[PDB]
């Protein structure tokens, strides 16, 4: 979940 | 009373998060349905000609569609690019719910990995009659006709979504209501895998109570639509279900068709 990570952390 | 109004407080952050996130509303989408506003009514897309003919004029927030595929492959690219971008949305609004950033990263990300199919089918909810469903920010309007007409897999995709629909717009709620649903679903305890359920849960009574409250102030002649409402969120889970399942179809046996990398995340290792 790397993409879903960068948009959490974003 | 002093309880009361902390849970007004939370649907108006809710709300007003919720305008700036989500681009298309509830109020405007029905304004363009009726046939009751000042814009240019929206380009009727029924057939491949149609569909052809209007991609010139379906615009998402200033992106230009790109100017050789079938009917059923382009539908279902278009339908994936508003996904994607509803997503982040959706991962946006989260991020204003008071008390989500402070949970375990892992659980944020569980929580949206399979909080987002919920939340998407509400919000096409919004967009749907029984005639067909707004594209676009309104520019466009798709017919259940043609979208059922579409070649298998792709013609019992967005079927159940109209069935769904036709049922849940039947209470009636708008965006302020909506706007609580909303992170109501997002914040749900029992999405397999969390890792600290309890913080979660503490959020979504809250959120509830909110629910309650809002829908006791803004529907005070409907009788238990709170009830009616969970009882939907509930039937949506199964639905989500049945969906993941056709795109597990679609991805296997659709070569010609490439799941854009954020949707393969969420559909990983779901249901
Ligand atoms: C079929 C379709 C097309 C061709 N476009 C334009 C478009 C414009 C640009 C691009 C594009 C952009 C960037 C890069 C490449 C391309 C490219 O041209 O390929 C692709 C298509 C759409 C835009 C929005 C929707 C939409 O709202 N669908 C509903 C059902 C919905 C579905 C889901 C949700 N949802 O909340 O998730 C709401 C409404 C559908 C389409």
């Amino acid at each position: 979940h790397k993409i879903l990570h960068r948009l959490l952390q974003e | 009373n002093p309880e009361s109004a902390d849970l007004r407080a939370l649907a108006k952050h809710l709300y007003d998060s919720y305008i700036k996130s989500f681009p298309l509303t509830k109020a405007k989408a029905r304004a363009i349905l009726t046939g009751k506003t000042t814009d240019k009514s929206p380009f009727v897309i029924y057939d491949m000609n149609s569909l052809m003919m209007g991609e010139d004029k379906i615009k998402f927030k200033h992106i230009t569609p790109l100017q050789s595929k079938e009917v059923a492959i382009r539908i279902f690219q278009g339908c994936q690019f508003r996904s994607v971008e509803a997503v982040q949305e959706i991962t946006e609004y989260a991020k204003s719910i008071p008390g989500f950033v402070n949970l375990d990263l892992n659980d944020q990300v569980t929580l949206l990995k399979y909080g987002v199919h919920e939340i998407i089918y509400t919000m096409l909810a919004s967009l749907m009659n029984k005639d067909g469903v707004l594209i676009s920010e309104g520019q466009g309007f798709m017919t259940r006709e043609f979208l059922k007409s579409l070649r298998k897999p792709f013609g019992d995709f967005m079927e159940p979504k109209f069935e769904f629909a036709v049922k849940f717009n039947a209470l009636e709620l708008d965006d302020s209501d909506l706007a609580i649903f909303i992170a109501v679903i997002i914040l749900s305890g029992d999405r397999p895998g969390l890792l600290n359920v309890k913080p979660i849960e503490d959020i979504q009574d809250n959120l509830l109570q909110a629910l309650e409250l809002q829908l006791k102030l803004n529907h005070p002649e409907s009788s238990q639509l709170f009830a009616k409402l969970l009882q939907k969120m509930t039937d949506l889970r199964q639905i989500v279900t049945e969906h993941v399942q056709l795109l597990q179809v679609i991805k296997k046996t659709e070569t010609d068709m490439s799941l854009h990398p954020l949707l393969q995340e969420i559909y990983k290792d779901l249901y």
